[PDB]
């Protein structure tokens, strides 16, 4: 029922179910009061297209909680490839800049920042732009302006929660996964007493983003390499927070700019207290 | 020029310039070599809000730069 | 239990051929409610 | 200015790293193809002056309009000011041509060029067709590998200007 | 990131072996079409943005329910993403075709691809089809050019077809 | 994998871009220069056996001591991995000859070998010394372009290791 | 950044103009010796660690006080920063000489250095010196090779000089 | 499953209480108006095929594109899948009609709905349309039927809304 | 699933039209040389024993460590399961050459494998070295026959080996 190999037998398009079982679907045959096995919490099994419909209404009669659907095939290919990000390419900005040093600077924090999304040209930010060139500002600079902006405050902050806005956070600004339940509850209570303005500071003041970026460095991906005081749990939900080259931030999905890191996830690694 | 042009996007209220004989605080070249950085960044004037003035001294003081002026910004 | 089985299951034999028919017996509620996803199939004529 | 040598120059230098047999192999592709490049800058060099009439009386035989009163390729001054912008587009592609790359073309006609258009009402359609008719014409000037690197630069104009 | 020798080099690493003769010709004769090769990625870059506009002409020409309110393809910000979509997808077929290795594509491009498009709502088939448009006009071009000396591009136009059919299949 | 084919394409995509004439004469220059690389290739490979043994007993003829009992150059295993390990370079050579560049001793021999070599006792020392009598006896199997393409990965070798 | 015809495009630029027929044979010319350039740089880059470290061996030997605590490349960090230092120099030397033209060395590299020196308490005449060996090292490599073509490359060792020469002047 | 009483009992015991004088009344009410919601649920009953009939006419009126090749509900194996799910959703709706409460809506049928589209590719939007377009027919019958005892049952025709906008909502 | 005529139909009806002139004659040289597809098809089902075990004893010949303790062709019962694996993607690339399409293959036998033996600890590049070897052999068996008339098969043997280079492809 896990994970899955093939897709279809006659033909079909095999979807892949996962649930929450009452012991009304699956007990065992013991003596005394209905039990399904623990781990077997969330159940996943899956069904060609025909079948499915059926499932469904009997998984939700019995009790159950169909959790999601998602179709065989796109779950098949793996995992992202992280050739292109194991290892980036750093792009550094210099003092007296050429006219197009300048060129390739945008064009990358652009990507990186943004996590990928378009950025159409009625959208850029050019006063901006106009700054670093004549290098009033610099590129950690700039990095900050990009994110104070509503661009950025538009597809990232203003339509998910929290947990979710620190979590993108740190993939963009930091390049690495939030590495404990501490770091999102450190973060979601410096927003809601300082306002978004101090908080988006908080990551671009850090000792940690300072000593990688420095100050003319785009912040460039590096949680695909083992890094300082990062539990060991953080290299899995970076597989969760890129995609792929393909993939984005997007707050364009059909569901809408969701998690995707687990809650239950973080708390693997260390609980507290503050 | 780094002769701060208008409020060189800080908003905030005043702006201050301050200049620091920054080591490798920031800027180490990404090249295999020594933590350095450009032979012309011995001195970096920038410009801070008058709100974000006291916390970037002290993360600079606490990287090892020391400051070497501050004027008030216009 | 009843005859009406028999046409019901010969009927659907007719409609939608043999695959259609097996998988009527193994999607039915007291194959899931009594053998579940686990257990192999056993006589039960014999316990009321 | 964006050439095969400053290209591999900038990527030893992002890492940090002395010029090795990759970036070497890379430099002499570039010193390989100097007799063609410059062979094709030669030719579109001496013709200057007639590829830009050619080019600029084509833009006005395709848009006949453009001629007529009220319109902006009517007067000394239009017309004046058209010839130089094919003349400047015909330099650079020399530029390209002798530097090895698209750093001339980059630098002084594609950073920036919608955002002039735009405000001064220029039509790509016009460039893009006088680039059409320089292309036209430099068929018979050149060939083999002189043609092809007058080509490259041409059509990397005009989709510059799509 | 590979091209054809790096996957040569690969396969035999994984063996602890020195390349074999055989490997050895295969890319002697990659060499020896490297200049037709130039050629065919030329023939792309030269007509990218006309690659993409007729890919796209034809497209909604055929699915008139994209440009409708409700469709994919509609407003603006859709379509300018679409037409994006077609020149990132465009330009990693035509680095895949100057290596000579699909790996670019697979990696950067085509892994994950699909899976974002439904989330999004995207219609792959859609998507597909466009890629398959891109095909026609791209080979188009790489078998009619400006004064290139005359030859056979056949086994050049067919690899270019696998970039373009992994692409689709990879996203339907 | 660090090729000139990889390089170009590489800078291209991170500016989002086609590849241009720029980047089309960089690869020139690679496919141009594989005759001379292959040649290379091809002659350190059929006399690989050969190269490994000679450097293998040059470490010892130059560092006598490694031989006595005690030491690192003595008992089969030992001897065993040292032919093993310059055997890998040369192997690692000959792909950088072939693929156009450092890419393959970048990956595999060049990333991470201070730290190994620190750990195990190994003094590059030894490996300076068997490459620099490779370097030695590639002067009379090759000769023109094919032996400064040798000679090119063979000191690229030498100044990781120093 | 410049490179040789780079800034032959430039100048012409700045009239108005096509390149003459003057500066057209002058870059005819430099691809003309350009094989010989690139022994040049490869002999540069295949004994870079030696020259840096012959160079300092020298350095020391001169001015045993920078050893002595006190000194200016006392203990080993400061050590390391100034072989460090004279990598970055001799490579930033290896590109101009790569480029035929000294803008890279300028721009990236001595541009403050001095005055980098100063505010460091680094000697700038011991730093100036360190070039100055690496320089006649550096050249010695360029002008005695493993079996290049024998020929006459004065020219190209002038050239180098001049960098290390302007690099030198630059920091003393 | 739940019911309006069901629903009561739930949190009077979650306090560890007999119910509220407050619920008990509540309750009381439900019981004072459920003949009229006996005919409200036979309402829908009664007309079942032609609500779903009609919607389903007026929806492809509307979104021709879905009724051609390339369409969700084409060919006819698809349309009789769409045709099913607005019988199930409106069967559900019933449900929780005749409950007073959204639970079985909820628990059986809205739970994971809109990401069984999103895989399928289904179009939320128009499925949401279906639904809005049942709403109204389903509360036009509930409004004018065969020789009821004229009354007030606008109370009835809201919550029975809330019903085909929780679907709507939880499907767009 | 799906054969070439299938694919055809499919993408005809995606345009809403009856099949193309073009489509018509593709399809008919598909009939033209059905006899020696089946023949080709025949090739691999009469030597499938001798296809996988000559493969295998290759394989392991290769690769020592699968068949020592700690390696994933050892016990004797990993060894069936490689032995059974082997069975399954010759049966099912034999089934796409039957078909004209890769479909079945890539739907009943690819999809999900990978992370099947990821999961498993298989190591993913054997098993595409087992499918390389297999593909040498099965062509050798495809061009070298019993009795058969004499003709040209390469186009089938190509259809074949991108049949086994999918699978190995899709694995490794
Ligand atoms: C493999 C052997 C095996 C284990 C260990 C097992 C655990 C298990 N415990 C369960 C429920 C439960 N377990 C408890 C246990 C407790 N409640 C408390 O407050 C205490 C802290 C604790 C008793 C010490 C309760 C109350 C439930 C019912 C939860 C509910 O339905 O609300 C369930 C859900 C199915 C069911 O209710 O039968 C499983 C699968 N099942 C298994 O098959
Ligand atoms: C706070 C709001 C704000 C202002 C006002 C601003 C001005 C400003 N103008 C600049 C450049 C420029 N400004 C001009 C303007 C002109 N050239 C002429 O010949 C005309 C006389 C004039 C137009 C009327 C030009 C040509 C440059 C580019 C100079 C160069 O790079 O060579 C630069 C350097 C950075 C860049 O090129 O983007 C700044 C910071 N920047 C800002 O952020
Ligand atoms: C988008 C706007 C937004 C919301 C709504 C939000 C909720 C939220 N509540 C949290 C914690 C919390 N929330 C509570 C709330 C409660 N404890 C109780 O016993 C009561 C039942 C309840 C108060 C009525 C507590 C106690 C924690 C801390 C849990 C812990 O760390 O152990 C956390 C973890 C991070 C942190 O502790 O700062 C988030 C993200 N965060 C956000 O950004
Ligand atoms: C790695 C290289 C790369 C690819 C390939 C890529 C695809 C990609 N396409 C996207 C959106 C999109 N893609 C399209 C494309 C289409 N719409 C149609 O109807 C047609 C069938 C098709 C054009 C042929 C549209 C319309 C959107 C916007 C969806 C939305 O926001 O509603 C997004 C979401 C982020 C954004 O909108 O910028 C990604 C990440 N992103 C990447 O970084
Ligand atoms: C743009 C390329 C570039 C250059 C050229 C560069 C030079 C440079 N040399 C530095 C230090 C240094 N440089 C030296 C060099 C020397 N000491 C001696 O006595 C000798 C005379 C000489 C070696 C020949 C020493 C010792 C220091 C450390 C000074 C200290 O911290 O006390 C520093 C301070 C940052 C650091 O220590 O990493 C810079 C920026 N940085 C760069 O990014
Ligand atoms: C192996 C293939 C096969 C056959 C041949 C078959 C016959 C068959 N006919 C049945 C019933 C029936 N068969 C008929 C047939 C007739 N009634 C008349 O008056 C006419 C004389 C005649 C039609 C010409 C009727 C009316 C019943 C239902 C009897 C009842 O339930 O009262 C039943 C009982 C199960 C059921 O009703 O579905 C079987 C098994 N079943 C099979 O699986
Ligand atoms: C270095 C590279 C470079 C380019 C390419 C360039 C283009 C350019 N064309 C301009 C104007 C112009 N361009 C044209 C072009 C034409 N008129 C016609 O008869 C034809 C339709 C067409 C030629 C095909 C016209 C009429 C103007 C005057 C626009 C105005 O000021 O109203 C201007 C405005 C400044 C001025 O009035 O000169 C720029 C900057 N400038 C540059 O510095
Ligand atoms: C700037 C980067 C660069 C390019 C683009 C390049 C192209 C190039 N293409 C060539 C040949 C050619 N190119 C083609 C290409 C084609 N023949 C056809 O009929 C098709 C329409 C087209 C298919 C792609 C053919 C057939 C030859 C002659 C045979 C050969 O040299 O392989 C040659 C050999 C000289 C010649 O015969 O003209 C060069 C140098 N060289 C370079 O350094
Ligand atoms: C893919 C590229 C690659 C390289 C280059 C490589 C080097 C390498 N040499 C090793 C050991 C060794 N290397 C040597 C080398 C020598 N002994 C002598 O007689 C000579 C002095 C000298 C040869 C010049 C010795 C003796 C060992 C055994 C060290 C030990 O385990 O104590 C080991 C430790 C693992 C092992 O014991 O095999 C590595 C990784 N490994 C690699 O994977
Ligand atoms: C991988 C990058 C690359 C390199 C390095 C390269 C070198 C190279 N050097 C060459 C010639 C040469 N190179 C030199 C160099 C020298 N003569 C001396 O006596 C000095 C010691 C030394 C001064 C630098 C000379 C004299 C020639 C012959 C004349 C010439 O071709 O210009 C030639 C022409 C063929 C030959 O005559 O051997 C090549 C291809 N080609 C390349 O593609
Ligand atoms: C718990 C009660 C329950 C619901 C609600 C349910 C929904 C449901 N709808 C499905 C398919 C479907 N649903 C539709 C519906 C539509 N197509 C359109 O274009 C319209 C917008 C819309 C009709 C208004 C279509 C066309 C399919 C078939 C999709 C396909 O196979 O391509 C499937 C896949 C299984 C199957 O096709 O039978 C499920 C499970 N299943 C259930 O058991
Ligand atoms: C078989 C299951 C069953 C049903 C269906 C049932 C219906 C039923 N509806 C009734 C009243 C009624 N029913 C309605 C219903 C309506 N009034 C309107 O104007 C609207 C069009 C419609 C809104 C739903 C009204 C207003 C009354 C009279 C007031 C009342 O008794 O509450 C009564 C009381 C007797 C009467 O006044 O006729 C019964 C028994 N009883 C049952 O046992
Ligand atoms: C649809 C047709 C079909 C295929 C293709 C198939 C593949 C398949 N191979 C499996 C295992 C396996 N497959 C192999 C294969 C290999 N081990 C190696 O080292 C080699 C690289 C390779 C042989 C060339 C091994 C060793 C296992 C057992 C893994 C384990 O249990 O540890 C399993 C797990 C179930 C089992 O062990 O029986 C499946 C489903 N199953 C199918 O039903
Ligand atoms: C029982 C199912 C079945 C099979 C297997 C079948 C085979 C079959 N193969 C045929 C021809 C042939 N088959 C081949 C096959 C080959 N030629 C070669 O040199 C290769 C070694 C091999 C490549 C696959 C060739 C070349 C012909 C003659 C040309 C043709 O008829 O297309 C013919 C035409 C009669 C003949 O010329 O002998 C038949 C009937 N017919 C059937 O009904």
């Amino acid at each position: 029922m896990n994970v899955l190999t093939t897709s279809s037998q006659r033909g079909g398009k095999l979807f892949k179910v996962t649930m929450t079982l009452s012991p009304a679907l699956s007990h065992h045959p013991w003596p005394s009061l209905d039990t399904y096995e623990p781990s077997q919490n969330s159940y996943s099994v899956v069904v060609p297209l025909d079948r499915l419909l059926a499932e469904m209404t009997y998984i939700k009669n019995k009790g159950g909680r169909v959790l999601d659907i998602s179709p065989a095939d796109l779950e098949a290919l793996g995992p992202p490839d992280i050739s292109s990000v194991a290892i980036p390419l750093k792009v550094e900005l210099w003092a007296k800049a050429d006219v197009s040093d300048v060129q390739a600077a945008i064009v990358a924090a652009y990507k990186q920042i943004f996590g990928n999304t378009y950025v159409l040209e009625s959208e850029r930010l050019t006063s901006a732009e106009s700054l670093l060139r004549n290098g009033s500002i610099s590129v950690r600079e700039f990095v900050r302006l990009l994110a104070k902006s509503e661009l950025y405050k538009e597809r990232f902050f203003f339509c998910t929660s929290n947990n979710r806005f620190t979590e993108l956070n740190f993939k963009h600004f930091l390049g690495r996964a939030p590495y404990n339940q501490s770091e999102i509850a450190a973060h979601l209570d410096r927003y809601q007493t300082f306002g978004y303005d101090a908080e988006i500071d908080s990551y671009i003041d850090s000792d940690e983003y300072i000593q990688a970026f420095g100050e003319n460095v785009v912040p460039y991906y590096r949680g695909f390499k083992s890094q300082s005081g990062q539990t060991v749990e953080s290299f899995n939900r970076m597989f969760k927070l890129y995609r792929g080259d393909a993939g984005s931030d997007t707050n364009l999905n059909l569901q809408g700019q969701k998690r995707r890191v687990d809650p239950k996830n973080l708390l693997r690694s260390g609980r507290g207290i503050v | 020029m780094s002769v701060l042009t208008g409020d060189n996007q800080q908003r905030g209220s005043k702006l201050f310039k301050i200049t620091i004989a920054l080591s490798p605080t920031l800027a180490h070249h990404p090249w295999p070599g020594l933590d350095t950085h450009e032979p012309s960044q011995s001195s970096y004037s920038t410009i801070v809000s008058l709100e974000r003035l006291l916390p970037e001294m002290t993360r600079i003081k606490r990287n090892g730069g020391r400051i070497l002026e501050i004027t008030e910004g216009e | 239990y009843n005859q009406s089985e028999f046409v019901e299951h010969l009927d659907r034999y007719q409609k939608s051929g043999y695959d259609a028919e097996i998988d009527s017996y193994i999607d039915s509620d007291e194959y899931r409610r009594v053998f579940g996803e686990n257990t192999v199939p056993y006589f039960r004529g014999f316990k009321y | 200015m964006k050439t095969v040598i400053t290209e591999v120059i900038a990527s030893a230098d992002s890492q940090g790293r002395f010029l090795n047999n990759t970036e070497l192999q890379a430099a002499n592709g570039r010193f390989q193809r100097a007799t063609a490049s410059m062979e094709a800058a030669r030719a579109l060099t001496s013709n200057a002056d007639s590829l830009v009439k050619g080019a600029v009386q084509e833009v006005y035989n395709k848009f006949p309009y453009l001629t007529q009163p009220g319109q902006m390729g009517y007067g000394d001054t239009n017309q004046a000011k058209c010839a130089r912008d094919i003349s400047h587009y015909l330099r650079f592609i020399t530029y390209s041509l002798v530097a090895g790359g698209t750093g001339p073309l980059d630098d002084y006609i594609v950073a920036g060029l919608r955002e002039v258009n735009r405000t001064f009402n220029l039509s790509p359609s016009w460039y893009i067709e006088a680039l059409k008719h320089i292309k036209g014409k430099v068929g018979s000037q050149l060939s083999g590998q002189p043609l092809t690197e007058a080509n490259a630069y041409i059509d990397y104009c005009i989709n510059a200007l799509s | 990131m590979q091209d054809a020798f790096t996957k040569a080099i690969v396969a035999a690493d994984l063996r602890g072996s020195f390349l074999s003769e055989q490997e050895l010709n295969q890319l002697t004769n990659l060499v020896k079409e490297s200049n037709k090769r130039l050629d065919a990625v030329n023939a792309i870059t030269g007509n990218a943005a006309e690659i993409i506009s007729d890919a796209a002409h034809k497209l909604f020409a055929e699915q008139t329910d994209l440009i409708r309110p409700g469709g994919n393809a509609y407003p603006n910000r859709r379509m300018a993403a679409c037409l994006r979509d077609m020149e990132i997808i465009l330009r990693y077929v035509s680095y895949a075709l100057l290596a000579g290795d699909a790996s670019v594509l697979e990696d950067r491009c085509l892994n994950g691809l699909k899976e974002t498009y439904v989330a999004l709502g995207t219609p792959t088939r859609s998507v597909a089809r466009a890629v398959q448009l891109m095909k026609e006009t791209a080979i188009g071009y790489v078998n009619s050019p400006s004064g290139v000396t005359r030859g056979d591009c056949s086994a050049l136009v067919n690899e270019a077809a696998t970039y373009f059919d992994k692409a689709a299949a990879s996203i339907a």
